[PDB]
């Protein structure tokens, strides 16, 4: 059985950066998709970012593109997520989630992934 | 009487393929001004160009003969201007999904382009009349390009500048079109062939290797780019485009010019040239150096050139000028649906979803195998 377990979300002032990772354990990790979410209150769970771990290909929603930029660091079975000029927009809580490579994959869909973390919060307050 | 509307079609013709920027797409869309990534590019909004270009292809076809060409250029016009607009002050994925869409929809539009002299000029002038369309066009993109690498080596200038020059050259374009004058009557709606063995093999042949030569052409660039980043290396690819352009057109004149017995020859010289294009494929997935990735571009665009030249002689050496249109009109149907299906299982986020890194091991492979069972028949 999979397990993902993210840290590093917290209380950012507005503008500020912020670096969350996602470490995966109870398997090898090198053929699966690893994609963060975000879900606010009162809205839908939204894609965030995707990273191929196989090739390194990587996928970014628009409203976060040029601004966050998601990387692996193999030596921990992690994934990382860098944002950078935070807005209060980007208030959320942040699931990441793992799929296994596969024909057709949707990855920005949320019903692909079989695997979620408990969510680590970032709230971005505005001075 | 044809000199005016020749000139003034030729004219708008060469500023609507001078495009600067054309070259430089991928360094300017994987660039610091849109910020998309090499996946996003390849497996998500480049594959929408074909999708659009099948489903628009018979629409306009009928289009363009009912509505007269005239209008179906100046839609053309309107498109390339709308879609280097998007282009200019489009951001995001989606953005770039409809602006492959529009530009799908000018490149089903090009039809009208070369339909639109039948309807205005005597047959007489028929023949040396396409040839200046043809020569002219070609020109005028090999143009474009020198002057991007001119501009982007020594000017020193920006991608997005490259751009604006790209908007200015097809508004002036859009502006000739709206002078050109109305065609009064069209082939079929203003007036069984491949019954005949020769033509649907050799249509066979030149839509199989049309979709493989549009296919490797979409993502050049994007193998250019995986092998020499843009963003820490310095780039040729004006240069690069501009001397395989004229490779193939060097190529494509040569064969016109020298008479040899294509009954005979044909498949021998074309099971080599897609040979050749097989390897110089492989040469660019294997090679790790860009400038052997270049030298394999220039090879396989001539060798292309050396085989669809004499496909299209072989199809075309009985067919009348009428039926030119509709049998052309068939094979380059046919051969879209072939890229459209090897996209969809390949390239597209819903198949495959491969990397360009072994999209071109697919592509050799593609040459190759259309070389193998061509080769078959011979005997038994
Ligand atoms: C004349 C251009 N052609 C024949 C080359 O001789 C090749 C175009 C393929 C690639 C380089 N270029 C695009 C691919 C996909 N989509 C695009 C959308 C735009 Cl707006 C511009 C360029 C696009
Ligand atoms: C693109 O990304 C760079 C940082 O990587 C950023 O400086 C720039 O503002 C972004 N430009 C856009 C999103 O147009």
């Amino acid at each position: 059985q999979v397990q993902l377990v993210e840290s590093g979300g917290g209380l950012v002032q507005a503008g500020d950066s912020l670096r969350l990772s996602c470490a995966a354990s109870g398997r090898t990790f090198s053929n699966y998709y690893m994609a963060w979410f975000r879900q606010a209150p009162g809205k839908e769970r939204e894609f965030v970012a995707a990273i191929r771990l196989s090739y390194g290909s990587t996928y970014y929603a628009d409203s976060v593109r040029g601004r966050f930029t998601i990387s692996k660091d193999n030596a921990k079975n992690t994934v990382n997520l860098r944002m950078n000029s935070l807005k209060s927009e980007d208030t959320a809580i942040y699931y990441c989630a793992a799929a296994e490579d596969r024909w057709a994959l949707a990855v920005r869909t949320a019903t692909t992934y079989n695997y979620w973390g408990q969510g680590t919060q970032v709230t971005v307050s505005s001075h | 009487s044809w000199i005016y509307p020749t000139v003034i079609l030729c004219l708008f013709g060469f500023f609507s393929m001078m495009r600067p920027s054309e070259p430089f797409l991928i360094p300017y869309l994987s660039g610091p001004d849109k910020n998309l990534t090499s996946a996003e590019i390849t497996n998500e909004i480049f594959p929408v160009w074909t999708y659009s270009y099948l489903v628009l292809l018979l629409p306009v076809f009928v289009l363009t003969d009912y509505v007269r060409y005239k209008p179906v250029i100046i839609l053309q016009g309107i498109s390339f201007i709308i879609t280097w607009l998007l282009l200019l002050f489009g951001q995001g994925v989606k953005t770039m999904q409809v602006v492959e869409f529009f530009y799908g929809m000018v490149t089903a539009a090009e039809v009208a382009y070369y339909a639109y002299i039948y309807s205005v000029v005597s047959p007489e002038h028929y023949q040396r009349v396409s040839g200046y369309c043809r020569s002219v066009t070609l020109a005028a993109y090999t143009a474009g390009s020198v002057l991007a690498q001119l501009l982007v080596s020594l000017a020193n200038m920006s991608y997005f500048y490259l751009n604006v020059i790209s908007l200015a050259s097809v508004s002036v374009a859009f502006l000739f079109s709206l002078f050109l004058p109305m065609p009064k009557k069209s082939m079929f709606f203003h007036a069984e062939c491949y019954s005949s063995k020769r033509l649907f093999y050799w249509s066979l042949w030149w839509a199989f290797a049309t979709a493989g030569f549009n296919q490797v052409l979409n993502y050049v660039q994007i193998l250019w780019d995986y092998k020499a980043p843009s963003q820490d290396s310095s780039i040729y690819n004006g240069a690069v485009e501009a001397i395989a352009t004229f490779g193939g057109a060097v190529a494509a004149f040569a064969v016109g010019y020298v008479k040899v017995n294509w009954d005979l020859l044909g498949e021998l010289a074309l099971v080599v040239f897609s040979v050749v294009n097989a390897g110089s494929l492989f040469l660019m997935h294997y090679t790790a150096n860009i400038w052997a990735c270049y030298a394999g571009y220039l090879i396989f665009k001539s060798s292309y050139m050396l085989l669809i030249t004499i496909a299209v002689f072989q199809i075309a050496v009985n067919l009348n000028v009428e039926r030119y249109a509709l049998v052309f009109g068939i094979n380059t149907f046919i051969a879209l649906v072939i890229q459209t299906i090897m996209t969809v299982i390949v390239v597209d986020q819903r198949g495959l979803n491969l990397p360009v890194s072994i999209q071109f091991l697919v592509y050799g492979s593609y040459f190759a195998v259309i070389a193998g069972i061509f080769l078959m028949r011979s005997m038994y």
